């Protein structure tokens, strides 16, 4: 068995990432978003 | 953090000094404790022994 959670401890301390890994998810998701509407509106406002 | 304030000892399992070394531990000088570790043959017993 390996579970055996022991040494420093989290709980007596911060913020893990995982408690608010959610955010940079959506941080990241919003900026590829931006970055495909900005290509988009280029593709629409070229060849012209 | 600033209304808890939990304190949480560095050998609450009391088999981590068999692994750090900052902290020295030692027992009574010809006494039943020193005669245990002395002969006792558990695997964490021994390292500690040793
Ligand atoms: N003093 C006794 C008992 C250990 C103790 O002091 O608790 C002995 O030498 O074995």
């Amino acid at each position: 068995c390996g579970a055996k959670d022991s040494g420093s401890k989290e709980k007596t301390s911060a913020l893990s990432l995982s408690n608010v890994a959610g955010v940079f998810y959506i941080l990241v998701g919003g900026l590829g978003l931006a970055m495909l509407v900005a290509l988009i509106e280029f593709c629409y406002k070229s060849r012209a | 953090f600033l209304t808890v304030e939990r304190m949480v000892s560095p050998i609450e399992s009391a088999e981590d000094l068999s692994k750090q070394t900052e902290i020295a531990y030692g027992t009574l000088d010809s006494g039943s404790t020193k005669e245990f570790f002395r002969r006792s043959k558990i695997a964490v017993f021994d390292k500690m022994w040793t």
